[PDB]
């Protein structure tokens, strides 16, 4: 497989990558704390936005209004209008870092998940905390919302990936699987767009995709390779394909019905922890130690 | 203490 690389920037190290649904942007939010907005087909920084102290490691668009949101390792969750340029307010809530924050595709909330070891839910319209799910018992690395059915994944340092029925769109919340074969801490999980499918990430150095049944779950195999933590997985949208990016200094393709590899990436002396695709296009983008770089594969 | 900070 090609990597056709479209914009690199160079900067101290990012974590987190957000793509904007129409325009040619990202946000990258850096472990310096600020958060910098790139347009990526000219390569020019267009803004930065400084509203956090310490790492920003969360990071995303709305996918309609002129909204960002930002999660640092000061606990707090920002929100954003990017049009008029100002911080709207702060989701104080979180007891230790923020790992991840997102927009839902339909509803106006937001998703975080942190060090204290909860995943939460906001309301961004009335600004209150509509959700709090408890029961990993370690930092909770990841969240994402299902695209389609009301649930959630997440994944934690306490070895688990936890899938959780969230109801409550109308208690609020139940963990419904509780999937272990990770003999360490786990950094990052994925629901598939279409099929029942999990894709988890660890510092066991694997990459391991899950299946989902109306009433169980299981492993269903391991991606194999990785030399160091693995810190981040999705499932690539248009094909048969599994990417990860890890602590290895790589990028790697895998296909998912075999799970055998396709393709690596690496580079000199920067460590990958973040990759994204575009919500819309066949446009990748990955962060590492040195800045972000936006691509496509073959 | 903390662990994950990179």
């Amino acid at each position: 497989m090609a990597m056709l690389t479209k914009f690199e920037s160079r900067s101290s190290r990012a974590k987190g990558v957000a793509f904007h649904p129409t325009q040619p942007w990202i946000l990258t939010s850096l472990h310096n704390g600020r958060i910098q907005l790139w347009d990526y087909r000219m390569g020019t920084l267009l803004d930065r936005f400084d509203g956090h102290d310490g790492p920003v490691r969360g990071i995303a668009f709305h996918p309609t209004q002129p909204i960002f949101v930002s999660g640092g390792d000061d606990y707090k969750v920002n929100v954003w209008n990017y049009k008029s340029r100002k911080l709207l307010f702060s989701l104080c809530g979180h007891m230790d870092y923020v790992r991840v924050c997102t927009f839902h595709h339909e509803y106006p909330w937001i998703l975080s998940c942190s060090d204290d070891q909860t995943i939460r839910i906001w309301n961004w319209q009335s600004r209150n905390c509509i959700a709090i799910l408890t029961g990993h018992s370690h930092y909770v690395m990841c969240a994402a919302f299902h695209p389609s059915e009301d649930l959630i994944v997440s994944a934690s340092l306490d070895q688990t990936v936890r899938v959780w029925d969230i109801s409550g769109l109308r208690a609020d919340a139940i963990v419904k699987f509780v999937l272990e074969g990770h003999d360490r801490g786990v950094n990052w999980c994925a629901f598939h767009p279409t099929l029942p499918l999990i894709l988890s990430a660890g510092d066991d150095r694997l990459v391991k995709l899950w299946r989902m049944t109306a009433s169980k779950a299981w492993e269903v195999d391991t991606c194999r390779g990785h030399f160091n933590n693995v810190s981040c997985c999705l499932f690539h949208p248009h094909q048969e394909l599994i990417l990860s990016a890890s602590e290895d200094k790589t990028i790697r393709v895998w296909d998912l019905n075999r799970r055998t590899a396709v393709q690596t990436f690496r580079r000199a002396n920067d460590r990958f922890w973040f990759i994204t695709v575009h919500p819309k296009l066949n446009l990748f983008a990955a962060a590492h130690d040195s800045g972000v770089m936006v691509f496509k594969l073959e | 203490l903390k662990t994950k900070l990179l």
